[PDB]
C-alpha cells in the first residue's frame, strides 16, 4: 500500500526534474524522509544524474520568519495561525504571544479561558501588533538566513520535492530563499496535488490532476522518528535544526517495505514506465481513498498513532457521548473507517443518531480481513 | 391512456381536481400547494415533455399536469 | 363597519401595533380592525398579556373568514410571504419600521446577508408590491432614499406620521402603566435614561460589557443624581452570558432596570428625559416622540469613522465609559436646540408638520384608489439539453471524438493522455473546480466558476505538454463542441412564441465554455437564439447550481416581472435551487440511453466508443420519433424498435 502510494510518484518526479533540467532535488522535513529514501533507491538502482539533498523546517520555524516586509493577510484568514484553536492554551499559541504579554494588548480575551472570525478581525485590526510581529519576524530570520545559505546551493538548478499542501508554505519559503539569496530566486515544489496557482516565484508541478485530497497520508509521514522542526540553534558556529527523536522502528518497518516496493517496481516489465506510473497511482490513491473498510487500511493505515490513532474504532457509550460533527471529529479523523472497524451495533446506534445530529452518512459495511483469516498462533 | 398532440398550444379539459407539478417526476416536493386545477376547468396546454420512460406530460403557465385519460381530455 | 383592516408583523410592535390599538380605540364604528399574528402561541400570548379580543392567527378559520374580503392589511415590512386567499384589491399599507440614511431592501444588493431572502421575497410578490403597497413616507428626503432602495409606486405614496411615535402620548394609548415596571414612580426619579445600543458586529466580549463594564459604578452615579437607567440593549445582544450575569445582579435594583421586552418600549417614551444612543434609528422615533436629551454614546466611531453623521443625529458625543460616567453625573446636558430640532424634524419627518393626524392617515388610505398596471414575466432557459443537444447525446462522446482526432492526426502525444483522455480531462476539470473553490480568500471573489482556457492550461502545465498539443486538443474540442450541436425545435420555438407573447426571456447557463463558442453553437442550433439575452457561467463566474446566477440575474435586470420561470433539465440547478429562490420552475428530463443502448456503448473499447455512441444515439433518435412524433401504440412501437435495432 505505501509503495503504491509514494514510490510511483517519486519516480514521476525524479525523472519529470530530469527532463526539466534540475541539478538538485531537496526533500523538506517530515514529509521528505522516506520520499529522499526512496528517490534515493531509485537513483541508485536506475542510475540517474542528478543529487538530493535533505532540508528541515516547518511552518512554524518558517512563517514568522517569511514576513520580511509586512505580515500575510493570510495569517489572519480560515487557514492562518488562528485556524484549529480548541482550547485557551491554542489561542495563546497561535497568537505567538505569552498569555500575559497577550491578555496585555487584548483584556476583552481574558474571557472564554464566529469566536475565531472576530479574533482573526480583532488581530488584522492592529498596527502595533503588525509592526511588533514584523521585529519578531526579522529577529528570527537571521538564524534562517543563515541555514538556507549553508544548505542549498543557489548557482545550481534546483527543485524541491514534497507532498501534499495548499502551497502557502512553499510562497513563504521562497520568500525567505529571495531574502537568503538577495535575488529573484524561482523555486519549484513538486507536490501530489495543490490548490492553488503558480505566484511570484512559487512554481508548482502536480503529479495528479484529479479533486483529491492527499491529507490522507498525513499519518503515514507522521511516522518519521522526529518531531516537527520547532527552530534551528547555533552551534561550532553552523546553524542546526532541532531534533527530538522519537522511536525508529515504525519508520524502520516502513522504510524496509518502501525500499523494497521500489526494488520489485523498477523491475516490472512495462511497455511504457510514465503510463504504468499514472495509471499504478490513479488506481492506488482512487482505492485508498474510497475502500474504507479495507483489512490494512482499517487494521494498519488507520491504527498508526499521529499519541492517539488516526481513526480508531468507535464504541457505543463514545457515539452516546456525542450531538455534533464536530464533537465526533475529536473522536476520529475518518468516521467511515472508523464505523467500518465499529461493531454491528455501534454502526445501528450511528444509523440512528446520524439523521439527527446531522452526521455524515455511513454507507459501507464492517470490514472482512481477506487474508491470515483468524488468529494464526 | 395519455392524452397530449404534437401540435402545441391546445386546450384541455380538466375531468377531475388536478394537481400541478414543477418537475416531470411529479415527485411531491414540485407537486404545487398554493393552487390547483378546478374540476371542470379548460387550461392551454403549450408543450409536452417526456420522462425518460414513455409517458408525457403537459405543461401549463402553472406547472405540469398529468396526461391519462382519466383526467384530462383534448378539447 | 364599513371597512376592515387587519394588521400584522412578527411581533406584537410597531406602527402596525400603535394604529391597531388607535383604531381599535378611535376607530370601533367606521372599521373593523383584527391582528393577525403569525400562529397560535402568539395570538394567545397577546390576548394574555393585553386581554383583546380581536386577535386571530395566519390560516386561522377567523383568517381564513377576513383575509378574502379584507380592506387594508397593515404591515411594518415587506412581508415574504402574504396568504394566497388574500383579496385580489386589498389595500398593503406598509408602515416602515424606521427612518435613516442607510441602505434597504433592494439597495443591499447581492453581497447582502439577506440575498436569498430578498430574491425570494420579489420574485414572490411584486405583483403585491408594486401594485398593492403603500409605502408610508414622513419626510422628502425619506421618500426619496426609500424610492431609490425599494420598488413602490409613487403613485401610491401615503404622507403623515409615524403612529408608534405619536399615539403613546401623555393622554393617549397605553397597554401597561409604566409605574407598575419601575422600582420607583416615574415622577420617582430625578429623571429617567434610555439607552439603546446597536447591535455590532465584531464582539469579543458581549457587546453589552464593551459599552457597560462596570454596572456598580454605573448604579452608583445613577444613585447619586436619582436617575433611573433603563437598559434595553439589541435582541441578540440579550443572548450573551454577560447580559444576564448583569440582569441577574440588578434584578432589584432601584436606579439600573433591564427593560422587560415583553412590553413595546415606544409605548413609554413619553416618559423618556434622555436618550443614550449610537447609531441606531429609534434615536429619529425618540426625536419624534418628543424626546429633547441626546447622548451619542459611540465608543467605536473609530470604525465608522475614515468615510454625515455628525449633521443628522443630536447628542453630545461620548467615546468613553469613564467619561460616559463623567457626564451622567455632572448632569451636563442640555435640551436640544430650536434651531437643531427644527432642522432634523424637517428633514426627516416634514411631513408630519402638515397637520398631520392619524384620522388624516387612514383617511388617505381609505380614500385612496388602486390603479394597477398588468406586469410581464420572466422566463430563463437552460442552454445545453435544453434548447440544443447533442448529435451523440452524452457528453463524454465529445472527449471520444476529441481524443479519436488527437490520436489520428500524427501529432505525437503521451499514451497516458491519449489512452485516458477521458480520465484526463474530466478530472482535470473538476481539479480547476476544487482548486477555484478553495482560492476564494486568495482572490477575495466569492465566484468559482471555471473556464476552458482554466482546464487546458492545468493540463498543459502539470503535462509539460507542448504549445501545439494543448492547442490541438482544445481546437477540437471546441470545434467538436460545436459541430455536435442539434437545436430542441421545440421548447425553441415555444421560448421565441413567449417572447412574442411579450414577455422577457433570456438564457442562464452553466458552462466553461467561453461566451463566443457557446453563441456559435446557439447559431448553429437556430440563429434566432443569437438575440436572446445570455447569463453564461464562464463569463460571469456564477452558476446555477449555488443559486448565485439567479440573485446575478434577479440584481442585474430591472425586475418589474408579475412571475419568474426557468426551464431546465437539471433537478438542481433548474429547479431545486431556483425554486428555493422563489422561481417557479419548469423541469424537464434529459436525454438518456435505456438498457440495451447503454450496453452497447458501454462494451466498446477506444476504437469502437464513437461509432457506438452514433448507433444508440440513432436507436435513441428512432424510438423517440417512433412514441412521441408518430404516436405509435406500445406494440407496434416495440415492434419496430426490436426490427431495427
Ligand atoms: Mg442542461
Amino acid at each position: 500500500y505505501v509503495g503504491a502510494s509514494f514510490v510511483p510518484y517519486i519516480n514521476w518526479a525524479i525523472k519529470d526534474a530530469i527532463k526539466r533540467g534540475y541539478e538538485t532535488i531537496y526533500f523538506i522535513s517530515r514529509d521528505g524522509h522516506f520520499l529522499k529514501q526512496i528517490a534515493d533507491k531509485i537513483i541508485e538502482i536506475r542510475g540517474y544524474n542528478v543529487k538530493t539533498k535533505y532540508i528541515y523546517g516547518s511552518r512554524k520555524a518558517w512563517r514568522l520568519p517569511s514576513f520580511i516586509t509586512k505580515v500575510d493577510d493570510e495569517t489572519f484568514w480560515q487557514f492562518g495561525n488562528f485556524v484549529g484553536m480548541d482550547s485557551f492554551e491554542d489561542l495563546v499559541k497561535a497568537s505567538y504571544l505569552s498569555e500575559s504579554e497577550l491578555l496585555s494588548l487584548f483584556p476583552e480575551f481574558e474571557s472564554l479561558r464566529e469566536i475565531a472570525e472576530n479574533i482573526r478581525k480583532i488581530f488584522k485590526n492592529s498596527p502595533a501588533y503588525h509592526e511588533k510581529v514584523l521585529a519578531i519576524a526579522a529577529e528570527k530570520r537571521k538564524m534562517v538566513r543563515q541555514y538556507i545559505q549553508q544548505e542549498i546551493n543557489p548557482k545550481e538548478k534546483f527543485a524541491f520535492v514534497e507532498f501534499w499542501g495548499r502551497g502557502y508554505t512553499q510562497d513563504t519559503f521562497g520568500r525567505l530563499l529571495n531574502d537568503a539569496f538577495g535575488k529573484e530566486v524561482k523555486n519549484p515544489f513538486y507536490y501530489v496535488r495543490s490548490f492553488t496557482d503558480d505566484m511570484g516565484t512559487s512554481v508548482r508541478h502536480n503529479f495528479i490532476l484529479a479533486p483529491q485530497n492527499f491529507s490522507f497520508f498525513e499519518p503515514i509521514f507522521a511516522q518519521t522518528p522526529y518531531d516537527s522542526i520547532p527552530d534551528y540553534y547555533e552551534e561550532k558556529g553552523r546553524i542546526e535544526p532541532i531534533i527530538n527523536h522519537r522511536d525508529r522502528s515504525v519508520s524502520d518497518l516502513i522504510s524496509e517495505g518502501l525500499l523494497k516496493f521500489t526494488e520489485d517496481y523498477l523491475a516490472l516489465n512495462t511497455q511504457d514506465e510514465d503510463y504504468f506510473d499514472a495509471a499504478l497511482s490513479q488506481f492506488n490513491y482512487q482505492y485508498q481513498l474510497n475502500t474504507p473498510n479495507d483489512q490494512f487500511i482499517c487494521n494498519v493505515f488507520s491504527e498508526l498513532k499521529d499519541e492517539k490513532p488516526y481513526a480508531p474504532a468507535l464504541t457505543l457509550k463514545q457515539l452516546e457521548s456525542i450531538t455534533s460533527k464536530q464533537e465526533l471529529d475529536k473522536l476520529t479523523q475518518s468516521i467511515p473507517i472508523s464505523l467500518s472497524k465499529s461493531d454491528v451495533k455501534v454502526i445501528d446506534y450511528y444509523n440512528k443518531i446520524q439523521k439527527n445530529y446531522n452526521l455524515p452518512a455511513y454507507n459501507s459495511t464492517p470490514m472482512r480481513k481477506a487474508y491470515a483469516v483468524n488468529p494464526l498462533e | 391512456q395519455y392524452v397530449w398532440s404534437t401540435q402545441v398550444p391546445f386546450r384541455v379539459l380538466s375531468l377531475k381536481q388536478n394537481s400541478f407539478y414543477l418537475d416531470v417526476s411529479f415527485a411531491e416536493t414540485t407537486k404545487r400547494k398554493d393552487i390547483f386545477l378546478k374540476e371542470l376547468n379548460e387550461i392551454d396546454v403549450i408543450a409536452v415533455d417526456w420522462l425518460k420512460g414513455g409517458v408525457p406530460r403537459l405543461l401549463t403557465e402553472h406547472g405540469y399536469i398529468t396526461a391519462h385519460k382519466d383526467w384530462v381530455k383534448k378539447s | 363597519v364599513d371597512k376592515t383592516w387587519l394588521f400584522g408583523s412578527y411581533a406584537w410592535q410597531g406602527n402596525p401595533k400603535a394604529l391597531f390599538l388607535y383604531m381599535l380605540v378611535n376607530c370601533k364604528e367606521t372599521h373593523e380592525c383584527w391582528w393577525v399574528a403569525d400562529n397560535e402561541e402568539s395570538m394567545k400570548s397577546i390576548k394574555k398579556s393585553t386581554g383583546l379580543k380581536n386577535i386571530t392567527f395566519t390560516d386561522s378559520e377567523k383568517a381564513k373568514e377576513l383575509f378574502p374580503h379584507a380592506d387594508v392589511y397593515v404591515t411594518e415590512n415587506f412581508r415574504e410571504s402574504y396568504p394566497v386567499y388574500m383579496n385580489e384589491n386589498i389595500k398593503v399599507f406598509n408602515t416602515w419600521h424606521g427612518v435613516g440614511l442607510k441602505h434597504i431592501e433592494l439597495a443591499l444588493g447581492m453581497n447582502s446577508v439577506l440575498a436569498e431572502s430578498i430574491v425570494r421575497k420579489y420574485v414572490r410578490n411584486y405583483d403585491i408590491y408594486k401594485n398593492n403597497v403603500l409605502f408610508l413616507t414622513t419626510s422628502q428626503a425619506m421618500e426619496d432614499h426609500f424610492l431609490e432602495d425599494m420598488a413602490i409606486s409613487k403613485e401610491l405614496i401615503i404622507r403623515g406620521k409615524y403612529p408608534r411615535n405619536a399615539v403613546y402620548g401623555p393622554n393617549g394609548i397605553h397597554t401597561y402603566d409604566i409605574n407598575t415596571l419601575l422600582p420607583k414612580n416615574k415622577s420617582q426619579y430625578s429623571q429617567t435614561i434610555l439607552f439603546c445600543p446597536t447591535y455590532r458586529i465584531g464582539a469579543i466580549q458581549g457587546v453589552l460589557n464593551s459599552l457597560l463594564p462596570d454596572f456598580a459604578k454605573l448604579e452608583e452615579v445613577c444613585r447619586h443624581k436619582n436617575q433611573l437607567f433603563i437598559v434595553k440593549v439589541h435582541p441578540f445582544m440579550k443572548k450573551d452570558n454577560y447580559f444576564a450575569e448583569m440582569s441577574e445582579k440588578y434584578k432589584d435594583s432601584e436606579y439600573i432596570l433591564f427593560w422587560n421586552d415583553d412590553y413595546d418600549i415606544y409605548e413609554a417614551f413619553n416618559s423618556i428625559d434622555l436618550a443614550i444612543i449610537d447609531y441606531s434609528s429609534i434615536f429619529y422615533d425618540l426625536l419624534d416622540a418628543g424626546v429633547e436629551k441626546f447622548i451619542r454614546y459611540v465608543p467605536d466611531l473609530d470604525e465608522y469613522q475614515n468615510d454625515d453623521y455628525a449633521d443628522l443625529t443630536e447628542g453630545r458625543i461620548v467615546k468613553s465609559f469613564q467619561q460616559l460616567l463623567n457626564c451622567l453625573d455632572n448632569a451636563n446636558i442640555k435640551i436640544i436646540s430650536t434651531k437643531r430640532k427644527q432642522y432634523l424634524m424637517d428633514y426627516f419627518f416634514g411631513f408630519k408638520k402638515e397637520n398631520k393626524s392619524m384620522e388624516s392617515l387612514i383617511a388617505d388610505v381609505d380614500n385612496c384608489q388602486l390603479q394597477p398596471k398588468s406586469l410581464k414575466e420572466l422566463h430563463t432557459f437552460d442552454i445545453f439539453d435544453t434548447l440544443i443537444r447533442r448529435s451523440t447525446l452524452r457528453p463524454f462522446s465529445i472527449f471520444d471524438y476529441v481524443r479519436d482526432k488527437a490520436k489520428a492526426s500524427g501529432i505525437k502525444f503521451p499514451l497516458a493522455l491519449t489512452e485516458n483522455w477521458i480520465n484526463v480531462r474530466n478530472r482535470a476539470e473538476h481539479d480547476v473546480r476544487d482548486i477555484m473553490r478553495k482560492t476564494t480568500f486568495e482572490r477575495q471573489s466569492d465566484k468559482i466558476e471555471i473556464t476552458l482556457d482554466d482546464i487546458y492550461t492545468r493540463l498543459q502545465k502539470n503535462l509539460l505538454l507542448t504549445d501545439e498539443q494543448t492547442d490541438f486538443l482544445k481546437q477540437a474540442e471546441i470545434e467538436a463542441e460545436i459541430a455536435h450541436v442539434e437545436p430542441i425545435q421545440k421548447r425553441i420555438n415555444y421560448l421565441f412564441s413567449l417572447k412574442a407573447k411579450g414577455h422577457d426571456v433570456a438564457m442562464a447557463s452553466d458552462m466553461y465554455l467561453p461566451e463566443d463558442v457557446i453563441y456559435k453553437m446557439l447559431d448553429r442550433a437556430d440563429t434566432r437564439l443569437r438575440e436572446i439575452p445570455l447569463y453564461l457561467s464562464s463569463t460571469i463566474g456564477y452558476q446555477k447550481s449555488t443559486g448565485k446566477l439567479y440573485q446575478h440575474i434577479f440584481f442585474d435586470l430591472d425586475y418589474q416581472y408579475s412571475r419568474w420561470t426557468h426551464y431546465g433539465d437539471n433537478k438542481h440547478a433548474d429547479g431545486s435551487v431556483p425554486r428555493r429562490l422563489g422561481i417557479q420552475t419548469a423541469v424537464h428530463d434529459i436525454d438518456d440511453f435505456i438498457p440495451f443502448e447503454n450496453a452497447m456503448v458501454n462494451a466498446m473499447d477506444n476504437y469502437n466508443r464513437y461509432p457506438a455512441y452514433q448507433l444508440a444515439t440513432k436507436m435513441h433518435r428512432y424510438r423517440t420519433q417512433l412514441v412521441q412524433e408518430n404516436g405509435f401504440g406500445n406494440t407496434l412501437f416495440e415492434t419496430k424498435y426490436y426490427n431495427y435495432a
